[PDB]
DNA sequence: CAGGATGTATATATCTGACACGTGCCTGGAGACTAGGGAGTAATCCCCTTGGCGGTTAAAACGCGGGGGACAGCGCGTACGTGCGTTTAAGCGGTGCTAGAGCTGTCTACGACCAATTGAGCGGCCTCGGCACCGGGATTCTCCA
DNA sequence: TGGAGAATCCCGGTGCCGAGGCCGCTCAATTGGTCGTAGACAGCTCTAGCACCGCTTAAACGCACGTACGCGCTGTCCCCCGCGTTTTAACCGCCAAGGGGATTACTCCCTAGTCTCCAGGCACGTGTCAGATATATACATCCTG
């Protein structure tokens, strides 16, 4: 078997999706769950699509900083593996 | 008819500009004429400059068409325009970074 | 109706800059923006400027020092002095 | 549209993380970034809810998001 | 010259609210720029939104807008109350 | 004559706040006497909660004259107001507080 | 004027730390701090002059201080 | 001899500073560094009292926040004195 | 526990400058009237939203082996806290003065406003070449040996 | 290193659709002229920013001691990673329905502009009292035992 060593496909991926510009997190569902937070602040609201895109855009790249910071900060403790308090330090000096 | 753009040596539009200028001045503001080829030099200089890296980032990889990749690729790779510019590129992604210690 | 944009003067600076080189309809789109952004960046400036000094009028060094206030470094060093040899040229003729 | 924040799936959540550099995922990493996304989804969306309520429409125009974008200092260059 | 500030008006609501507490001058300066600053986010914000759709004349539905958009959550929902109950006395007198 | 902050049983001044919104107004905008109603009752709003909280924070200390650092105690102690005031207040101080694990 | 950045004490950047609530400081961390504070007022000053050279003047007040730490997101209060 | 075990007197000083709203770098070398540093940038410049005051209250403000955020990123990585590592990382996830 | 020293907390008289108040005046708010431009409302349409159905593969989900990383424990030596003698420069007080901020007066360069004109710019259409997709060959990187 | 094997780069061929160009038309830039205005400059005043000197003394500094902490090393275990098999719902494609957003037209009403009047809010001046200061004094805490 081509069994890989743990770390060998981490770091591919790593290399394949930072050369990649597409969307990560699945159209639809990012969909649904922007519908059902709407939902709270006004009923019966419709989305243009380009406005769901948009969203998807902000968050995938929202999520992509607060990773780095995250890692940043997981490097910073002799880890390489990230944690809850990782991306709470990183969102607490960020502001958030 | 030699337009201001012309008469400034500008390819940007220096009647556009002042137009704009002055629907945005507060509180019936004036504008002279200066100020609009000013800006529209400065703004002409900006788009020179990011036109510039990007066709270099672009020509690195072997095409002949800027993309928004190229761009971001631009934008980040030199420190000012990186400061100046803190939006985000859509569809730009990320420069290539692994973190000296993950390997 | 009719959209005001900068597409054209991007792409005449483009084929300025780069003759040969191409650009896609979302780079210019952004690059459009991005445009948008520095305008009001530059224009937000001004009107601060001129509201501090009780100058109800916005003139060519009003626009530079907010330049120098806005762009960084060797950028807006040479942003000052290209607006510095547009103005010049302007007024020479 | 109930609890659709399962939706987004730990393969996704993983290929982010990728994306950003990560190297090595715990396992409440998952449920965190869930709710740092549904905070950060929840201020963009009620600024440009309010944005929409405000021009008297009923869509949620793609600009109210730029605009909502920007006010939080988070620019998006390609939809504006 | 004379200096318009907002003094009077701040020792007026801080009479009504603590009528045996007094006020320092650093504190009262603090508290005209704090009132300075939230009045020109107000004014920002209701510009912005007058520029958005086009609309010239900013309204009591601007100034709501811009509290929504300025203020927190429960502070921006008594604000808005009580702007409301201004507007409807002023109309009604 | 009477004031249109007496008529809108408002402290704040509706008058100075409508002759502020009309100089600040951008490129001839008309504004409306009901804007200056909304603004300065708000403006008075806020008055009035900081001045609540800072007034409780001086009767927490023993003290009858507000300070600044009461205005930063009050200020950092409610959360929409911490939100709301991320300036700098001179003098101020910091809120006294010590983690759990440097003791 | 030279090596005036030696002005602010191990001291005061000590007091500095505890006001911060930090227990306990390393060696190099007043050289580190003293960079930081160079390059804030760096940054700070050259605003202020920056505003104050727009106003024909030679003297730099307090005004121009408030508006280049305002435009920075550093805004203060108690100085106008 | 009264001799105090290390870290006691530590805490009695960050008791005693954070109740405190005094200024805590002098005045004098505060001015004159001001001055060296706008040296650089226009020579011969006069600077108002209220100038240097607002800007001494602004760096001891900036450095205090720092510090605060030094301390949080040294207790993340399970110790109790700040290291240079930290202020960067403090001022990496800052932005700055 | 338990005593010794202690820095901090508590109590009180001093005063002292900082806050609250009184007065001139002048500038901005209030009242009234006019013109007109912008907001409110209604009708229309068209395309842009939502909803639904078939298929079906590519992705998500679940099991499972396992090895590498997180974490606890221990030793250790090195750097930083603590206290003291001392001196070095900051702070206070005063003085001496001149550069420069601030207000006032002129007036001429300059920008706002309107009308006519025309050419630059924007929307719609067509095409062909650069880029994307599918498949294969060669190159590079990795685990196990 | 070596080999076996997977991942990736490159290389090619074909498609396909998006960028660049062309044309009608439109509406805003340009030019000319007038009229007010404001900012560039000169001038005077008087305020404070700079410089200096003298004295005091509190803080910075250098040193010596000690000990607590950062860090390296080792072992344990548990928990994410990699891979295989099942399932499942996302996405493409297509089709229906309708609703609401953008546009146009009418109306009317609400605000800018101008003038007059007056009162309240802002510099200037004054009294007195709440808190900072100095001194005395109680007390809960740290340390060493």
């Amino acid at each position: 078997p081509h069994r890989f060593r743990p770390g060998t496909v981490a770091l591919r991926e790593i290399r394949k999706y930072q050369k990649s510009t597409e969307l990560l997190i699945r159209k639809l569902p990012f969909q649904r769950l922007v519908r059902e937070i709407a939902q709270d602040f006004k009923t019966d609201l419709r989305f243009q699509s380009s406005a769901v895109a948009a969203l998807q855009e902000a968050a995938e790249a929202y999520l992509v900083g607060l990773f780095e910071d995250t890692n940043l900060c997981a490097i910073h403790a002799k880890r390489v593996t990230i944690m809850p308090k990782d991306i709470q330090l990183a969102r607490r000096i960020r502001g958030e | 008819p030699i337009t201001r753009s012309s008469r400034a040596g500008l390819q940007f539009p220096v009647g556009r500009v002042h137009r704009l200028l002055k629907t945005r001045s507060t509180a019936h503001g004036r504008v002279g004429a200066t100020a609009a080829v000013y800006t529209a030099a400065i703004l002409e200089y900006l788009t020179a400059e990011v036109l510039e890296l990007a066709g270099n980032a672009s020509k690195d990889l072997k095409v002949k068409r800027i993309s928004p990749r190229h761009l971001q690729l631009a934008i980040r790779g030199d420190e000012e325009l990186d400061t100046l510019i803190k939006g985000t590129i859509a569809g730009g992604g990320v420069i290539p970074h692994i973190h000296k210690s993950l390997i | 109706k009719n959209v005001e944009t900068y597409k054209i003067y991007i792409f005449k600076v483009l084929k300025q800059v780069h003759p040969d080189i191409g650009i896609s309809s979302k780079a210019m789109g952004i690059m459009n923006s991005f445009i948008n952004d520095i305008f009001e960046k530059l224009a937000q400036e001004s009107s601060k400027l001129a509201r501090y000094n009780k100058k109800p009028t916005i003139t060519s060094r009003e626009i530079q020092t907010a330049v120098r206030l806005v762009l960084p470094g060797e950028l807006a060093k040479h942003a000052v002095s290209e607006g510095t040899k547009a103005v010049t040229k302007f007024t020479s003729s | 549209l109930r609890d659709n924040i399962q939706g987004i799936t730990k393969p996704a959540i993983r290929r982010l993380a990728r994306r950003g550099g990560v190297k090595r995922i715990s396992g409440l990493i998952y449920e965190e970034t869930r709710g740092v996304l549904k905070i950060f989804l929840e201020n963009v969306i009620r600024d440009a809810v309010t944005y929409t309520e405000h021009a008297r429409r009923k869509t949620v125009t793609a600009m109210d998001v730029v605009y909502a974008l920007k006010r939080q200092g988070r620019t998006l260059y390609g939809f504006g």
